[PDB]
């Protein structure tokens, strides 16, 4: 039987940019 | 998606392409995407494409990845928890998702 | 996230860090997070961070975890169903998700 | 082949606290 | 959650407790829950608890379950597709999710 | 490598009841 | 759901029935469904049923599938990234989710 | 231990039709 477990957390990170046309 | 500083990906044990949940402290948005490697040391947390409808520049976000594993392994599993500063630099790495530094 | 009384985690076969879906009877919110161990016997059901946009103190919530398993195992699998009282103390543990006590 | 099955349920629990700044 | 006529669960290869996605043709709601066995032959499609915020009596809904499997198996896998009539009785069972009878 | 594949579909089913206080 | 040109499914390594996330550049909608094989070479990207509440004709969308795999495999895994033109014809196939042609 | 990884992407595709009554 398989459980789903938290493995990574980066917390209270500040978004540096957010735009509809940027791809990555 | 989300473009993450390579230093942060390494600190958090995230691979390029790994599924990632984003939750937004400021507006409560919750979405699922994948990690894209960002320029190492830049502090980039970039939201690209469709997700920019829900997440805005300057927002505080939490980035989460999950693993699937055998019950026996899950009982001893230790997550990789990365606390960052105001410039998205890793200042603490531990096992406790609820730990806050200083 | 969600901070759960250790007694409730044990009763429900939830591990620290295990993924958990929360649904809110009062407002209909549905979200996915992970369990954080709360002080044993306190009755804490604590909503932390981003999820506090969707879930409020005094709300009635259902906490759900899923397992992935082989088809053969799934046909005989028995869930751990924990019914709690007004103080979040476990009063009944069984196999039937639809069972209500008294 | 793998199925996804309910394994844990805690139901009609009362939220004792809910705040944006609490971490856990 | 969702209470499903046992006849429909059998027709669709759904086990009690199996995760189920519900999508609502009338209002576009999409949610994830699990199946509860309903009285065989009654035609019950019952929405219980929190999900009743999003799904209402008389709505037309689609019920979906997914499996995880090896790549080799997925290339030959055949789903169980159950078309029902106005009384939630199974009138056609096949492999094609887009097939409509008559 | 594992893929996630559709395995069950019941479609255009009519909801017979929907209420906040019913448990199952 | 979503009906996809068979040419696009092949280019992207999508099987009939494979789970697919759709995100909408125009309105920010995000949903999970499965792929249905569309007429080869037609350029069809068809949204059927409930999902038509969230996605509209002429919208720009991204289609995403995920795989679950061993940690060792995930470190060397290469996704199948398909860039399409204004007529939904595949013009570039590579490993980089952030690559844009010309 | 299993990770969930992106495996397929078709991007900036144009929706050709979208209707409530079409099945597939
Ligand atoms: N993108
Ligand atoms: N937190
Ligand atoms: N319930
Ligand atoms: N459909």
């Amino acid at each position: 039987m398989l459980r789903t477990m938290l493995k990574s957390k980066i917390h209270r990170a500040t978004v540096t940019c957010a735009d509809l046309h940027y791809v990555g | 998606x989300v473009t993450i500083d390579a230093d942060l990906m390494d600190a958090a044990d995230l691979l390029e392409g790994e599924q990632v949940t984003i939750v937004d402290i400021d507006n409560g948005a919750r979405l699922v995407t994948y990690a894209i490697t960002g320029e190492r040391g830049s502090g980039v947390i970039g939201i690209n494409g469709a997700a920019a409808h829900l997440v805005h520049p300057g927002d505080l976000v939490i980035l989460i990845a999950y693993a699937t594993m055998d019950d026996a392994r899950a009982r001893t599993y230790q997550p990789r928890i990365v606390f960052v500063d105001a410039y998205n630099k890793p200042i603490d790495i531990g096992h406790d998702p609820a730990f806050v530094p200083e």
